[PDB]
């Protein structure tokens, strides 16, 4: 209950707060103009099975929807700015 | 080393006997 | 044959700069150059030279330098000539080069 | 030093990656 | 048709029809690129001379034990040299020069007409898998002496009690080859499935 | 009853296999086919493991056989075949049964068995009891692998374990004597 | 299709033996058989990278084995400087008293071969230590290997048989292979070194028995989860460190010294683990970029469609590209050879200078036996990775759809690309060959004052960057003062200024004159390789001479000897011609490394830079004296230790001159001669009887240039391979 076990608490909230604040603004508007496919068609209807985009994971009440995958996606990288303020200590 | 006596056993049907066998059936493959 | 004697023999035209016989040293590499050369000739083919001369003509055409008399590759048995030509040549006048320079200091 | 025992042990091992190679082949040019 | 448990499917080549099939052809050998019932009395031949073969390296070493390996060793009997493998040569072959140029000649039932030597022939043919097939069994054990030699050296029967008095610690898996064998029964389980998954997953 | 909260829809799955919470992440219950084979051996691991729980368990809870990893390499088994022989006398009696409840399990029925056909000898139940199959297994193999990590990290078997954590809830746990080597 | 090329009819009929040379020939090449539809290609393919990796493993397998059972280890492990590694035993029926003795050099009782391979070392500073361990690991590769082949064979069937589609998703290969092939190895190998390696390096034994009950550290994961990272490099090892043994060991397990491991003179452990285990974690993190079935991520097509730049200047920029890469498959492979070879190259670049196994740069000959494998093999795939790069633009290659691309801006200008490359590679041409003419010539009047000598002043002044302060320059780590030297004086700069400072080590070999002149020719040598290789490309579609190439084939012999001959006009015969400057431009390299470094290894800094400029000295100085060991192999009055490659440098000229028969003299003639010998057996008495299936004929015209280039390059390699390892067998450096 101290800084190692709050520093972390206290650093990863920095970035699912931009995450949710404003980049799930861009984040989700890059991601309706991305979409894969091969020879025009996407992976599913090509014939691969593995492939299919898969939504049925992907909801939440959330006000705006803020998902399972973007907590992982955002969270990672507040692990990221976890393990370099603690780990370093170079140069202050 | 303890199993000297391979090479003997191996060598000569690697470096004759199976091109001797290989030789033979890849020809007859040739032609059919 | 390699030991006793191209080895051995050519140990009198390569210690030789500066000497008198020197000239049989600058020779005798000059008929490496010349045979090694001709290997272009030989294993090379005509297509793939007029080809790429077509590709020059473009450089000189974009500075409007482009010659009158139009380059062309060698023909098919020309290139074979002018291959036997040096293969013969550069290596008749290493022997040439290396019997000299091997006696004249010897013999 | 390696015992006399796990010498065949090797060679008999490896005489399975034959077989499954002599599969294979047959099964690749077979189509 | 038990036709040592594989799984279903057995060769066109081995169906049952020849006596004795459990349609077993791991090679391609059953096949008749010129013949297959030839190997049935080359197996017989085989088989048959085996079968005898067991009792006479069997007995010795219950009885006055000049065991096999070593009994051919020590008699007095051969006569100068040739004598000892002369006289054995002829016999042989005069009589099958006939069974063995004629029954590929006469008939493709080696010796069951039994044209050469009458037997009583009160049973004859209908269970004559059952010679072909107790014969095949002393085949594999045939085997074994041999190893019972290399491997122990002690004789047939006095590797027996060893095993009847230590049941446990007279295994091959301890001695010898034992490393090896055990590899052989591991790679010999999974064997069954690699010849069926050729079927079902195909 | 999605695995999580709604969302988790599997157009593939009905559920009619044998339990679902509606929990596929990967994907790996597409092209159905094969799904079948990937749903019995579910049934297995579990229909397995969760022996071995209850093997290691009894034996280490009341019974020799404390550490069970160590079991094999220690001394006096009930039976003392060697090492090297017990091997090949395990692979082959399990090859009889386990070639022949596949040949059972290719066979028509579709369901486990063994010694050919006869499965059920008491007749219980099809289908309530039979969903307290993968329930069960579902947690049995899922209990097994936690014996893993008590062994690497604790080096010691559950039931000391769990002894240890009834005693101090504070100084044992995951986190605590993972950070905490000293076994 | 009954006959011997069952998948293709049009050699399946054939009366002559050309059916039986093609066939064999014209098997891998799987976009041409009977039919081949798209999914069948990618299956044989797939499953052929099963056979490719599975022979990989045996391969291994067999070293580690051999080297287990007919090789001394253990004796070798003892004194790693003053005995030889062996490899599997000589078993010739063929031998007299003599060469048998002669041979059984080494710790062992028979005839061996002295291994120059290399592996020896690597298996030692990994550290292994009983001939057991080298069994257990020769077991794994047999078993995993058969995995393979039970995979190959279990793909194929309907069941298993994987969707096309399968195969052209390329987000998910990149997302597994980065982080999952790349990036979890890369864990998994530090693992192995903190948990083996390193404590075996300082002589503790672990094995998978008591692998668990001793920890790597003696803290816990307590400093690596509170988020302390510095106690793994609190307590590095001593200078004295002795390996394989305890001796002022230090404690630490990841950390960086830079520089080298004084007693085995090679990279420091530690510093290898602390590596690896940073490399797992960027590929780890970047093998979350492409999008898969979670939606989140990239699409390689609109990362792409995005960048035609705003002007125009590529005009569509990248368009359609994802298009003709996840179809054409030898654009996929152009790439992949491209870049792995390269890499090969780059590994033979570092693994000298920077020797990380123990205790090689000790024993020499088992460095040059390696940078010139790995130079040799990096060159032949950059001549495949253009050869596909062209039989890409032959075939696969749309113009419709890539309008305006990036693709089609390079064809809409082949002559600006070849004639520069034609320029640049003149101008290296004459000036470089011009100056060692002009230095050969002062030489041989005998004044060396009048040479032409240009001091490489920039590679100095890089070393000068690099800190080597043998220059007068002091710039960045040469000068105390500047702020990289002051950045760096913490960390990595103390250890790695000895290793460059200290003219034992090859790490920045000093260079001079002789070492300028030499890099134009390397220069030059990459500039007509590829000058060649960029025009059979840009040309295989078509040229002024023939404009049909595009439909005519990829090799074909040529167009008939009409308007003006056409000969080699093809884009084979371009490559075809590639290979003879690959071989030059690679000879001059590992010329040029050996010699270098012999003189380095023989205590001497004058034996080159003196004579290297003109080039009398390469032929006078490096091949006669290197010469004299190797012929005297066979010698009639006895036979040395290096009879062995006398003989192979005997074969390795036989070879290379029956190669100038297939390339020199052309068919026709051989044609005509066959006639006349078909002719006499044919009316000949006693072999009327017998006659022959196959008509005979003299074979393809292309068959022969490709025969002939085997023999050509069989024949290079086996001299230059046999006097690199017998000039430094019989010297030793
Ligand atoms: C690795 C070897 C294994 C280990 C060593 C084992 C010892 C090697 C013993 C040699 C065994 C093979 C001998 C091959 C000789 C025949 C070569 C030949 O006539 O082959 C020529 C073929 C003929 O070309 C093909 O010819 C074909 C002929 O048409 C046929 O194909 C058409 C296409 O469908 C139609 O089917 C038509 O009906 C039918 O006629 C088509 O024209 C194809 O388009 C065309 O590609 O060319 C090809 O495809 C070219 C393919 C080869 C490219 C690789 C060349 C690389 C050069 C070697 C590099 C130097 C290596 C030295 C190494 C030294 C270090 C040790
Ligand atoms: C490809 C790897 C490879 C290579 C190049 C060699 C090379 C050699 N081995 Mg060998 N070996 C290998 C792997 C390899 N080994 C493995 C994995 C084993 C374990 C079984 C052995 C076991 C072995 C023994 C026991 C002996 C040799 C011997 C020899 C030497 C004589 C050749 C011989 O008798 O081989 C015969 C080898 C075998 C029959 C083993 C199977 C063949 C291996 C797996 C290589 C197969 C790869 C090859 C591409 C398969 C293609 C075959 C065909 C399609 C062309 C020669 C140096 C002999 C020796 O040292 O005498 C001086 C010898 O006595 N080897
Ligand atoms: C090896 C045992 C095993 C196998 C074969 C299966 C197989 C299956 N499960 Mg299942 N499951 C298991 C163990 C297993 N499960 C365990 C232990 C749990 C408790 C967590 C669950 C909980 C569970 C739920 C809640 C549901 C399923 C469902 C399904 C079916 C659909 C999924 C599918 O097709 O993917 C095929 C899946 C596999 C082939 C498994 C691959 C596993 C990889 C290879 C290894 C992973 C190792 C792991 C990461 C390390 C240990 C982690 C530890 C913390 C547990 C499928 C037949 C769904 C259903 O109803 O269908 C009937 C469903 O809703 N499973
Ligand atoms: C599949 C699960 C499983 C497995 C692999 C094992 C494995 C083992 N058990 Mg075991 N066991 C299990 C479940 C399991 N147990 C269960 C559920 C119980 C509760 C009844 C026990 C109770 C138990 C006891 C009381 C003992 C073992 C012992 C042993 C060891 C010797 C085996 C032996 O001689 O049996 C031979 C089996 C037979 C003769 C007939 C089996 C039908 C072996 C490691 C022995 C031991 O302590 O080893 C040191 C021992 O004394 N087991
Ligand atoms: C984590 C998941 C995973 C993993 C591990 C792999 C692994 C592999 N896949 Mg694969 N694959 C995956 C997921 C995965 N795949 C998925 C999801 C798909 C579907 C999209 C595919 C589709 C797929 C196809 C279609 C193919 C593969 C292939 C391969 C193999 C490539 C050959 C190889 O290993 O190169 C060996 C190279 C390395 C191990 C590392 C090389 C790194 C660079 C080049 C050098 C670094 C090493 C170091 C610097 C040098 C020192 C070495 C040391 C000895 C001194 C490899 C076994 C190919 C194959 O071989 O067929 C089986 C193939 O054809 N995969
Ligand atoms: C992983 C790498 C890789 C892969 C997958 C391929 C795959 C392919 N290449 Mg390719 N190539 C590669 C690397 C690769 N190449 C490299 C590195 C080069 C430069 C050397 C080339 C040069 C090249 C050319 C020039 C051609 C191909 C062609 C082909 C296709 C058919 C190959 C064929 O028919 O072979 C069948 C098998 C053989 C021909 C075996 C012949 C044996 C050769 C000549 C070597 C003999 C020397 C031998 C080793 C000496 C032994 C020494 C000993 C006696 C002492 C196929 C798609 C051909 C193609 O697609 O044409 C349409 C084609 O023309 N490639
Ligand atoms: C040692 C032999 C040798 C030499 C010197 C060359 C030289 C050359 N080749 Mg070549 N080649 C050779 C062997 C050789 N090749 C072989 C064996 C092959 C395999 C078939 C090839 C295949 C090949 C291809 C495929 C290509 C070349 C190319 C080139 C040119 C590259 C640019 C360069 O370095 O210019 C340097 C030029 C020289 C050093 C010429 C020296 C002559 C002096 C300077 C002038 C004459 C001296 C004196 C005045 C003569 C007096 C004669 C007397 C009658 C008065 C160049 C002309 C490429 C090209 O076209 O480049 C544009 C190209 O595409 N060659
Ligand atoms: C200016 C200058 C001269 C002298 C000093 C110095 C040289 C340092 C230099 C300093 C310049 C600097 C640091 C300028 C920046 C000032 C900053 C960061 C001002 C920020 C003000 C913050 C504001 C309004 C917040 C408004 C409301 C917000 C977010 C609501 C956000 C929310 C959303 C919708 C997402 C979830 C979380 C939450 C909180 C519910
Ligand atoms: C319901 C609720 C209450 C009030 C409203 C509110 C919106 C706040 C809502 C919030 C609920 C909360 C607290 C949600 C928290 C979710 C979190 C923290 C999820 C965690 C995500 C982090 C994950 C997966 C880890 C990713 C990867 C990591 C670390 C690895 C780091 C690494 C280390 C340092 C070693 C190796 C290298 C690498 C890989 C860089
Ligand atoms: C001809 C063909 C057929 C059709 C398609 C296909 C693409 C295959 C096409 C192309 C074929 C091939 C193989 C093309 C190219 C091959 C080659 C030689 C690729 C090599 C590229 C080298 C590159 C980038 C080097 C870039 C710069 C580097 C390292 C140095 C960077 C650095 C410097 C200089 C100082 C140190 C630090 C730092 C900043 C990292
Ligand atoms: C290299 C080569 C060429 C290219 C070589 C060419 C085109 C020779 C042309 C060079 C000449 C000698 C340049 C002549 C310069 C003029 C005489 C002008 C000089 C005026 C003063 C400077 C003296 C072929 O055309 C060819 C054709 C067929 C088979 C093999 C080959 C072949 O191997
Ligand atoms: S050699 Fe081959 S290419 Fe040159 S002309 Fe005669 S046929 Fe045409």
């Amino acid at each position: 209950e101290l800084s190692p076990s709050l520093v972390i608490s206290l650093s990863t909230g920095l970035s699912l707060f931009l995450g949710r604040f404003v980049f799930f603004n861009f984040q989700r508007e890059n991601v309706a103009k991305q979409v894969p496919e091969q020879n025009g068609l996407t992976h599913f209807e090509a014939g691969d099975t593995r492939a299919k985009e898969y939504v049925s994971l992907l909801k939440s009440n959330d006000p705006v929807g803020f998902n399972i995958v973007d907590v992982l996606a955002w969270g990672s990288i507040g692990h990221i700015v976890a393990y370099y303020i603690l780990a370093t200590t170079s140069n202050g | 080393m303890n199993a000297a006596y391979l090479p003997s056993i191996f060598v000569p049907l690697v470096g004759l006997v199976f091109p001797a066998i290989a030789m033979a059936s890849a020809f007859l493959y040739i032609e059919k | 044959w390699l030991r006793d004697f191209l080895w051995a023999q050519s140990s009198q035209v390569i210690q030789s700069y500066g000497s008198a016989l020197s000239a049989y040293g600058l020779v005798f590499l000059g008929a490496h150059f010349v045979w090694a050369f001709s290997l272009m000739f030989l294993f090379s083919g005509r297509g793939y030279w007029q080809e790429l001369i077509e590709s020059i003509l473009w450089a000189h055409n974009k500075l409007k330098v482009a010659p009158a008399i139009q380059p062309r590759a060698l023909s098919i048995t020309q290139g074979r000539a002018v291959g036997v030509a040096h293969y013969i040549f550069g290596g008749i006048v290493t022997t040439w080069s290396f019997f000299l320079a091997r006696i004249i200091a010897v013999g | 030093s390696i015992s006399e025992s796990q010498i065949f042990i090797a060679i008999f091992l490896a005489l399975i990656n034959g077989f499954l190679a002599l599969r294979l082949g047959s099964t690749l040019y077979n189509s | 048709r038990p036709m040592w448990y594989p799984g279903a499917t057995a060769p066109k080549h081995l169906d049952g029809s020849m006596l004795g099939d459990y349609g077993y052809d791991p090679l391609d050998l059953g096949a008749n690129p010129d013949s297959l019932a030839w190997f049935r009395e080359a197996e017989l031949m085989n088989g048959r001379y085996a079968m005898l073969g067991v009792m006479g390296g069997a007995f010795v070493n219950a009885f006055g034990l000049p065991n096999w390996w070593e009994a051919g060793a020590k008699v007095d009997v051969p006569i100068s040299l040739g004598v000892l493998i002369a006289l054995e040569l002829a016999i042989f072959a005069v009589f099958e020069y006939k069974r063995y140029e004629g029954f590929k000649k006469t008939g493709e039932c080696g010796v069951l007409s039994f044209m050469p030597f009458d037997p009583l022939n009160m049973r004859s043919e209908e269970n004559k898998l059952k010679e072909l097939k107790n014969g095949r069994l002393a085949m594999v054990a045939s085997v074994g002496f041999i190893s019972q030699y290399l491997v122990t050296g002690k004789g047939p029967v006095d590797n027996l009690k060893d095993h009847i008095v230590d049941p446990l610690h007279n295994n091959i898996y301890t001695s010898s080859v034992g490393n090896e064998v055990t590899v052989a029964i591991v790679f010999a389980a999974m064997w069954p499935m690699f010849a069926e998954a050729k079927k079902a997953l195909g | 009853p999605m695995w999580l909260v709604g969302a988790s829809a599997p157009d593939y799955l009905d559920g009619s296999m044998a339990g679902d919470y509606g929990y596929d992440p990967l994907g790996l219950g597409s092209d159905a086919d094969r799904l079948a084979w990937y749903r019995e051996a579910e049934k297995v691991n579990g229909r397995w493991a969760m022996n071995a729980v209850a093997g290691i368990v009894f034996c280490e809870l009341l019974g020799i056989q404390t550490n069970w990893w160590e079991v094999g390499q220690n001394p006096d088994l009930p039976v003392d075949l060697p090492f090297n022989a017990l091997v090949a006398i395990e692979a082959v009696i399990m090859g009889f049964f386990e070639v022949k409840r596949y040949q059972g399990w290719k066979d028509t029925g579709m369901s486990g068995l063994n010694d050919s056909f006869p499965w059920d000898p008491l007749g219980m139940t099809s289908e309530r009891v039979e969903l307290a199959e993968i329930k069960n297994g579902r947690l049995a193999m899922f209990a097994w692998t936690g014996f893993i990590a008590q062994a690497v990290v604790v080096r010691k078997g559950p039931v000391a374990c769990l002894n240890a954590h009834l005693a101090d809830p504070f100084g044992q746990n995951i986190l605590t004597n993972v950070l905490n080597i000293p076994e | 299709a009954t006959k011997f090329p069952k998948f293709s009819q049009g050699l399946a009929q054939d009366p002559t033996t050309r059916r039986i040379w093609f066939g064999v020939a014209t098997a891998h090449d799987f976009e041409s058989h009977d039919s081949i539809t798209e999914e069948t290609l990618y299956q044989k393919i797939f499953a052929s990278h099963f056979g490719q990796l599975s022979i990989i493993f045996l391969w291994t397998s067999g070293n580690l084995f051999h080297v287990a059972w007919q090789g001394n280890f253990e004796a070798w492990v003892q004194d790693p400087l003053h005995i030889r590694p062996i490899a599997h035993a000589i078993w010739d029926p063929h031998f007299g008293q003599s060469a048998v003795e002669a041979f059984t050099r080494g710790g062992a009782s028979g005839p061996v071969n002295i291994a120059t391979s290399g592996v020896y070392q690597w298996w030692y500073t990994i550290g292994m230590r009983t001939n057991q361990d080298l069994y257990q690991g020769s077991v794994f590769l047999s078993i995993a290997a058969g995995l393979f082949l039970i995979a190959g064979w279990l793909h194929l069937q309907p069941k298993f048989q994987p969707t096309l589609s399968w195969f052209k998703n390329a987000e998910s290969r990149l997302n597994h292979h980065l982080a999952g092939l790349f990036g979890v190895s890369s864990l998994a190998w530090t693992g192995h070194l903190v948990h083996v390696a390193i404590p075996e390096s300082r002589g503790i034994h672990v094995r998978w028995d008591n692998f668990l009950t001793i920890l790597p550290h003696p803290l816990g994961l307590k400093p690596f989860f509170t988020g302390n990272w510095s106690a793994y490099a609190q307590n590095p090892d001593t200078i004295n460190h002795i390996f394989s043994t305890n001796t002022g060991s230090g404690d630490a397990i990841l950390t960086f010294l830079g520089g080298f491991h004084p007693q085995t003179q090679s990279l420091w452990l530690t510093d290898m683990a602390h590596h690896h285990l940073a490399i797992a974690v960027l590929f780890i993190i970047a093998g979350h970029m492409y999008r898969t079935n979670f939606g989140i991520g990239h699409s390689m097509k609109e990362i792409l469609d995005m960048h035609t730049p705003p002007s125009g200047n590529l005009g569509a920029g990248h368009q359609n590209l994802f298009d003709t890469i996840n179809n054409s498959l030898h654009f996929q492979l152009g790439l992949a050879l491209a870049s792995a070879g390269t890499i090969c190259s780059m590994v033979a670049q570092h693994m000298y200078s920077l020797p990380a196994y123990a205790f090689i740069a000790s024993d020499f000959t088992t460095q040059a036996s390696l940078y010139t494998h790995h130079q040799y093999i990096a060159g032949f795939m950059l001549c495949g990775a253009f050869a596909h790069g062209a039989i890409f633009f032959i075939r696969d290659y749309d113009p419709v759809a890539n309008k305006g691309n990036v693709l089609a801006r390079i064809l809409d200008h082949k002559e600006a690309i070849i004639s520069h490359l034609s320029w640049v590679s003149l101008f290296l041409g004459f000036h470089t060959l011009g100056l060692y003419v002009h230095n050969d010539v002062m030489l041989a009047f005998g004044t060396p004052e009048k040479q032409i000598l240009i001091e490489p002043v920039f590679a100095q002044w890089i070393q000068a960057a690099q800190g080597k302060s043998l220059y007068g320059f002091d710039f960045l780590l040469a000068s105390s003062t500047s702020p990289a030297f002051n950045a760096s004086q913490t960390v990595w700069l103390p250890g790695w200024l000895d290793a460059i400072n200290n003219p034992t080590n090859s790490l920045f070999l000093t260079i001079g004159p002789g070492d300028f002149l030499v890099h134009h020719a390397i220069a030059l040598g990459l500039h007509t390789t590829t000058l060649i290789l960029v025009k059979g490309a840009l040309d295989a579609r078509g040229s002024k001479l023939m404009p049909d190439k595009k439909d005519f084939g990829y090799s074909f012999p040529c167009d008939g000897p009409g308007r003006g001959g056409t000969c080699d006009i093809s884009a084979w015969d371009a490559f075809y011609l590639s290979v003879f400057w690959m071989l030059n431009t690679i000879g001059w390299v590992t010329f040029y490394w050996h010699w270098k470094h012999l003189g380095i290894w023989q205590g001497n800094v004058n034996q080159f830079n003196e004579s290297s400029t003109y080039l009398m000295g390469w032929l006078r100085d490096y091949l006669w004296l290197n010469s004299s060991q190797l012929i005297n192999g066979y010698n009639p009055f006895g036979m040395n230790s290096l009879s062995v490659w006398a003989w192979m440098f005997l074969f390795g000229h036989l070879v290379y001159a029956t190669g100038f028969m297939f390339l020199i003299s052309w068919r026709g003639y051989w044609q005509e001669l066959i006639e006349t010998l078909a002719w006499a057996h044919e009316r000949t008495p006693l072999a009327n009887l017998v006659r022959w299936k196959d008509k005979p004929v003299a074979l393809s015209i292309v068959q022969a240039r490709l025969v002939g280039l085997a023999h050509f390059s069989v024949g290079y390699i086996f001299t230059y391979a046999a006097f690199l390892i017998a000039s430094t067998s019989g010297k030793f450096g």
